[PDB]
DNA sequence: GCCATTTTCGGCCTCTGTGAAAAACTCCCAAAGTTCCGCTATCAGTTAGTAAAATGATATAAATCCAAC
DNA sequence: GTTGGATTTATATCATTTTACTAACTGATAGCGGAACTTTGGGAGTAAAAGAGTCTCCGCGAAAATGGC
């Protein structure tokens, strides 16, 4: 119907006619027959009839009178629904500024003519006189004259000039002005110029200048003269209950703004003294502006409920404004809510939902089978029978269930699998039954959390639902590519149970002859679950290659790992059953199970996994007891002694030989070594047990207590818990962060007394309280990040660039933090990967890296490898399949046309809630910096090298010596500068030394071709050069922390983009948090999205302005093939707030913040949004360009290409 | 839908593939390729394209061939 | 708490929210995005339009799936154009071209 | 280049219901509203009538067939 | 073997029942228009002199975009 959004000035002509007629009188309604009245605010002619097909005086009152106007009352028999349309104005009696185009800084009024907006502002509230037409006079245009001053110059020229007062005074100086002559003006004024303040303010000028010259708008538009009126049911004015009202606050504002120039017209009639006029006038254009933004040009309307009025503005933008609560986020028909159960007896696909819901949601359904297989005649009788619950219904709804997924979601939705698409299976009861494999992709516990059903209808929507949205499909954490469908608690403890080991058992040494067997034996109570026995396996290999080698093998296992392995599915080692399964051991059965079956073992096997594990939880009757908290003899023995040397340190304050900050600086490591050493021999004490081999002597084993299983299991629990459980609470932190010198040392099994607990609530409650803010903050961030991120789809397959990222392993001294073949894994190469001193081409161009390339590039041991990314890519919209990679929760290569920058948004934003020279390896050493290499390639160690024990090539081995996250990871995203910013050499040369002017030092560098460059430096910089040195470009000139924007100046994109993802990862690893690169690579992409041209060339770009990379790089491509000079530019980086504001289009920047500014900005410089994006999109109703709608918006291209 | 996404190759247009066909079975009234086992337009659709018998080419060359006739 | 289809706000067109007024569940931001992140784009667009304020469209998906069609023919949301004229209330001529 | 005042934001679901100040009378005239009555149009309800069509009953003509001579 | 009366088919005409289309009476009911009357709704007017506003509130912070020098 339409494929883009026009915004523009409104001439009083276009106004006119949107208009059916003129509002003339404020009357709403009568107050006897409630019917419009005429030419009013709900006038029947002007906005159409109340009720449908009829008229005010009844005269005509039926459909086949349809598009006649009575001539009794002139409303013409149509719908009611054209109220909601039709709109209408009023003809002010003198000209209005609008508020908008005023206080919108910066004003377009005032910068269009150049006169400051006090000196306007006193123009307008009737204060000044301004000079329209001077004439053959000494005064100009603009000239401010007080009013006793234009009384003496009315008496000396009199009639030669014009000096008039008011809106009207700015409409005919706006009036005689000629855009082209004066922008001709700035042409010339600028290249005279040299100061930098008057030449941004030309610029600036200029820009707003041309920008009404090429949209075609005038300035005279910029100041009302007809002012529009809305349909009356966007203002209702309706009856609630009893005869008692309800209305909108656009009725009032409007009534005043009628009212006044009511009685404007009325003064002018009657030749009114001057200042009532002007009073008049006045109040006229105060309400005009309440009515178009209350609140910004004075003191708000308050209504009689002592409440400001909402204006136009006031209800199109904010949180609770029409963008965000009604056109993002919509409340949804077909949909239902209810509290969540576990069902331990369903599959992944399968949820419960009770027939309750399902008949209200299904009933269209319903009816159409019921009309279609004929127990219902008609539609009435269908309602009958599904009102009566007859039985038939129930067969019919679980025919319409069979085989229609129902979308499950839960609040908050942090990451895509909190709308998940299941199979219903329906049940008793009021409550949705969920799969327990599920709920970690939730968040999901059940203390109360309810969960939204909703059903989709079309054929389109099912099998989207069952092809992406199955919770059978989403077992991988998009994030990470981690599975997200590992097994917790009860199911990890039952596992952990079943695959113990327990000395001297009833049944050892027996041997068995398979997994059947060992069943048999333990349901006939012959041998322990955890008895020693040897069983024949048999075991199929799967090789990368797609071997299936079988073999059979006698091992020395368990009853409950030979049990298990009648679930593990052919093709993997008993060597990940024959030990202890904690969680990791579970996770690491899922992951190898998917990594050499696929999915639908996976699934198969994750199901079976949780029904075992359930299973034997309930067979062990793990219980938790009193005696369970074995508190060691050990603990008051230590505190005996801590007490005893802190009276010590307490006779030792007087004798002057410490100070205080000594003393406690003292008796918190007393404490704090007393409490590991009370934790480490509680542990000691608890994970130990004696007990009687089979030949009788006493041997170690491992506990079998209720709380060391849980911790150990992994299921639920960890040290700090049970040392304070059985040990000491520890230390604790005052209110202010200070820590009290006495701990608490008694544990929660004997209790506390009094000042104990209140100590404990003194950070119980620090705890809730930075939960809450942490819950705000990172729900912000993850909003910004989205609207950041939200245009980034994959748009192709191949952008054909050769430009790439290197990557080496992490090293942060000594130890590796995270190998290259997790950084790799699913990055697609952009260099051929030579073998090691060799010409070999180990790694082609252009291939994915999956689990055998990674163990091919750890075998052969390489170092550095090159390869493509988000930020490096070539593509003009969007980015290319190749230069992200492997799409995480999917396996395989990123498909063409996904949103990957909403799911690199929502993989950073989600874990917001939980973010709070020795030598030991040997090898040759070497200078870069200083590495550390092993025999092999890999570079084990990597130190600083400040400005000495071996020399470079010196072979050295072990032991020789040489010699507030998420606040950070948001000050990284909106690219904040340092409050101390570290210095850095602009130029290469050499240092040279100035003048120590007042104030600050000043230096200079000496370039290569002479150049000095004088650079402004303060006092208390700790200067690291030396007079006489050259310095390269980048060089750290002092200490400190570095702005990304001097990074990315003086270095490059790749050192910002390393810089960024290290300084957010290291965040996000500090707490343990998994998150791939290519995500915080893709912000960082959206985030240099701008670039300020330099030099003109032959582009049409004029130097000094800021302009999208892809415009620039389309325009230079097709310069170059034209053969003329391309134009230089400088690449900027924007924080994640103001690249969203600087979008193309003014609909989603709208849509985020900052309405009225975008709204302002767009309809002065004319603007046209392509609907090229997600949110536009959504917004308008159409499908969005990703996903199953990406093909359909390609055809519309090929369509407008042709 | 593993056989079908091995099958087509990308999620999007297999979608757009089984969702052309079951509209043209449940409003046009084409009979199912493969035995129904009282099963929905969907799962019906998806599993002919498993089989390897409904494509988007096979749907476009049956389309042509039915507006020549 | 259940709903397939009943009263609808007066402005808005949309549907109501709460048991008490047998309103229907909101889709807000943060699932307009997981549906962006997963490719429904068909999913996404039958709850902005025919589900909460195409006025024809949810009569006409009724009437449909009473049939037994399960297709849809989206319209305009009522919403934009009640922002489309409360813009051009503002004295700013916003359009939509051919 | 640097203060210094404005402007702009601050997580998702679910329930929820608001009355709560504020001070004049008086006279004259025109139009809308209320009510009553009469005329007119419009239709249900019923009966009876007349010409014509439809249908059945009877009449008139042969086929042939079967029994008796 | 036969043949002629009779005992059935074959074709046509007549009578009875119903349909299709008139008019007249009956009885009501709604709708429109006019005349009179009561109610409502708008306007003008008031002659000690009376001759400068509210408005309670005012428990927000960090960052960035704006003038002014
Ligand atoms: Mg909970
Ligand atoms: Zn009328
Ligand atoms: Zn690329």
């Amino acid at each position: 119907e339409f494929d883009a959004i026009k915004i523009g000035l409104a001439s009083p002509d276009m106004i006119r006619s949107w208009s059916f007629g003129e509002v003339k009188k404020p009357e709403t309604i009568n107050y006897r027959t409630f019917k419009p009245e005429r030419d009013g605010l709900f006038c029947a002619r002007i906005f159409g009839p109340v009720k449908d097909y009829e008229c005010l005086c009844g005269k005509y009152k039926r459909l086949k009178h349809r598009g006649v106007i009575c001539e009794k009352c002139g409303v013409e028999v149509t719908q009611t629904k054209v109220r909601r349309d039709r709109m209408g104005h009023i003809e002010l009696a003198s000209p209005v500024a609008h508020i908008w185009f005023l206080k919108s800084l910066p004003s377009r009024i005032g910068l269009l003519m150049d006169m400051p907006l006090r000196d306007i502002e006193r123009v307008l509230y009737f204060e000044m006189y301004v000079v329209t037409e001077p004439g053959m006079t000494d005064l100009e245009r603009g000239q401010m004259l007080t009013e006793e001053e234009y009384l003496d110059r009315l008496e000396e020229w009199g009639d030669e000039f014009t000096a008039k007062m008011g809106a009207e005074a700015i409409k005919d100086l706006l009036a005689s002005m000629d855009l082209p002559a004066e922008a001709e003006q700035m042409r010339e004024e600028l290249d005279t110029t040299n100061s930098e303040t008057k030449r941004k303010k030309l610029t600036k000028r200029l820009k707003l200048v041309e920008a009404f010259v090429a949209s075609g708008n005038k300035p005279e538009w910029m100041i009302l003269t007809v002012l529009p009126v809305l349909p009356p049911d966007l203002r209702p004015l309706v009856p609630l209950d009893g005869g008692r009202f309800a209305t909108s606050d656009l009725n009032d504002l409007y009534r005043r703004v009628i009212n006044r120039n009511n009685r404007l017209k009325r003064l002018l009639e009657l030749a009114a003294p001057d200042i009532i006029v002007r009073n008049e006038k006045r109040m006229l254009q105060e309400s005009v502006d309440a009515l178009l933004d209350n609140g910004r040009r004075g003191r708000a309307i308050t209504g009689s409920n002592k409440r400001p009025l909402k204006s136009l503005a006031d209800m199109i933008k904010g949180k609770q404004g029409r963008f965000r609560q009604n056109l993002l986020g919509k409340r949804v028909d077909y949909s239902g809510r209810s509290v969540i159960t576990v069902g331990p007896y369903l599959r992944l696909h399968q949820c419960g939902l009770p027939k309750k819901m399902a008949l209200e949601l299904f009933k269209p359904f319903i009816y159409s089978k019921l009309e279609t297989r004929g127990l219902a005649t008609t539609i009435k009788a269908a309602k009958k029978m599904v009102e009566r619950e007859e039985a038939v219904v129930w067969d019919i709804l679980d025919e319409v269930i069979r085989e229609h997924p129902v979308l499950l979601n839960r609040a908050p939705t942090l990451h895509r699998l909190g709308i998940q698409a299941f199979e219903p299976v329906l049940i008793e009861g009021k409550a949705i039954q969920l799969h327990p494999l599920v709920c970690a992709a939730y968040n999901a516990d059940f203390d109360g959390d309810q969960m939204a059903v909703h059903v989709p209808l079309t054929l389109e929507a099912q099998l989207e639902a069952r092809t992406l949205m199955m919770s059978t499909n989403n077992i991988l954490s998009p994030a990470s590519g981690d599975p997200i469908i590992v097994p917790s608690q009860d199911v990890v403890l039952g596992l952990y149970y079943m695959t113990r080991e327990k000395i001297n058992a009833k049944g050892e040494g027996m041997y068995l002859t398979g997994p059947a067997e060992a069943e048999k034996a333990y349901r006939t109570k012959t041998a322990e679950l955890h008895a020693r026995v040897k069983v024949r396996i048999t075991e199929t290999i799967k090789h990368e290659n797609g071997k299936l080698t079988t073999e059979t093998k006698m091992i020395d296992t368990t009853v409950g790992r030979a049990m298990l392995w009648q679930i593990v599915p052919k093709g993997l080692p008993y060597s990940l059953v024959n030990q202890k399964l904690g969680k990791k051991q579970i996770s690491n059965l899922l992951n190898e199970a998917y990594r050499k079956l696929g999915l639908k073992d996976t699934v198969i096997f994750a199901d079976q996994i949780m029904y075992t594990g359930f299973a034997y939880a309930a067979l062990s009757g793990v219980s938790v007891g009193i005696d369970d908290m074995v508190v060691p003899a050990a603990k008051y023995t230590e505190i005996a002694e801590a007490e005893e040397e802190v009276r010590e340190i307490q006779e030792q304050f007087q004798s002057g030989l410490v100070t205080a900050g000594e003393r406690y600086n003292k008796v918190i490591d007393i404490w704090a070594s007393t409490n590991d050493r009370v934790a480490k021999a509680m542990m000691e004490n608890l994970s130990s047990e004696q007990v009687i081999n089979r030949q009788g002597e006493q041997e170690k084993q491992e506990s079998f207590n209720s709380i060391y299983m849980m911790a150990d299991s992994g299921a639920r629990g960890s040290a700090a818990q049970i040392r304070q459980l059985a040990g000491m609470r520890g230390l604790m932190a005052r209110p202010d962060g200070s820590i009290i010198e006495t701990p608490i040392t008694a544990n929660f099994k004997e209790g506390l007394n009094v000042l104990q607990y209140f100590i404990s609530t003194h950070g119980a409650r620090k705890g809730l309280a930075d939960t809450a803010l942490k819950t705000a903050n990172s729900g912000y961030l993850t909003r910004r990040l989205v609207d950041v991120a939200q245009d980034v789809v994959v748009t192709e397959h191949d952008c054909g660039t050769l430009e790439g990222v290197v990557m080496t392993p992490h090293i942060e001294g000594g130890d590796v933090k995270v190998a290259l073949t997790e950084l790799a894994l699913g990055r697609v190469v952009s260099e051929d990967i030579l073998k090691p001193g060799t010409d070999e081409v180990l790694i082609p161009r252009n291939t994915l890296l999956d689990e055998k390339w990674c163990k091919v590039i750890n075998d052969n041991s390489v170092d550095q490898i090159k390869v493509r990314s988000v930020v490096t890519c070539d593509s003009d919209f969007g980015c290319c399949a190749q230069c992200y990679g492997r799409d995480l929760a999917r396996g395989h290569l990123v498909n063409q046309g996904e949103a990957v920058g909403v799911i690199a948004a929502q993989s950073i934003g989600e874990p917001g809630t939980q973010l709070t020279i020795q030598a030991k390896n040997n090898g040759s050493v070497k200078l870069h910096e200083l590495t550390i290499i092993d025999e092999f390639g890999r570079t084990k160690e990597k130190h600083k090298l400040p400005y000495l024990s071996k020399a470079d090539g010196d072979a050295v081995a072990a032991g020789e010596t040489v010699a507030g996250g998420l606040p950070r990871v948001a000050d990284l995203f909106e690219a904040r500068k340092p409050k101390e910013p570290a210095i850095l050499a602009e130029h290469s040369g050499t240092v040279s030394f100035g003048k120590e002017t007042k104030g600050k030092r000043r230096l200079i560098i000496t370039r290569d071709s002479g150049d000095t460059y004088e650079e402004m430096i303060p006092k208390h910089r700790q200067l690291n050069v030396f007079e006489g040195e050259r310095i390269e470009r980048g060089d750290v000139i002092a200490d400190g922390p570095e702005s990304p924007h001097d990074i990315l100046r003086l270095r490059g994109i790749h050192a910002v983009t390393t810089y960024i993802a290290n300084e957010v990862q290291e965040v996000y690893r500090l707490q343990g948090v998994k998150i791939n690169d290519k995500h915080i690579e893709t912000i960082v992409r959206q985030m240099l999205r701008k670039c300020t041209i330099t030099f003109a060339g032959d582009s049409e770009f004029l130097p000094g302005e800021t302009v999208e990379y892809s415009q620039v790089k389309i325009a230079n491509r097709k310069l170059v093939e034209e053969g003329k000079e391309p134009a230089r530019f400088e690449r900027e980086l924007l924080g994640i707030t103001k690249a969203s504001l600087a979008t193309e289009s003014f609909i989603s920047a709208a849509s985020f913040q900052e309405t009225t500014r975008v709204l302002t900005e767009a309809a002065v410089s004319g603007k046209r949004d392509d609907l090229r994006g997600l949110k536009e999109n959504v917004i308008v109703g159409r499908l969005i360009p990703a996903g199953t709608g990406f093909a359909y918006h390609q055809d519309r291209q090929a369509k407008r290409a042709q | 839908v593993q056989d079908a996404v091995e099958k087509i190759g990308n999620r999007f247009d297999l979608v757009l593939v089984a969702a052309r066909r079951a509209r043209q079975m449940q409003s046009g009234g084409k009979d199912a390729l493969v035995p129904e086992e009282n099963d929905k337009p969907t799962v019906i659709a998806l599993r002919e394209i498993e089989e390897g018998l409904i494509t988007k080419d096979v749907l476009d060359a049956r389309e042509r061939q039915e507006q020549q006739e | 708490h259940a709903r397939s289809t009943g009263s609808y706000s007066l402005v808005t067109q949309q549907p109501l929210g709460g048991k008490a007024q047998f309103g229907g569940q909101r889709f807000g931001e943060m699932e307009v995005w997981a549906l962006e992140a997963y490719g429904a784009a068909y999913t996404l667009q039958e709850m902005l339009t025919v589900k909460s304020d195409d006025v024809n469209g949810r009569t006409k998906m009724y009437k449909n799936i009473v049939d037994g069609n399960h297709a849809m023919e989206p319209g305009m949301p009522e919403s934009f154009n009640v922002l489309l004229k409360e813009i051009r209330s503002l004295g700013i001529n916003i359009e939509l071209e051919d």
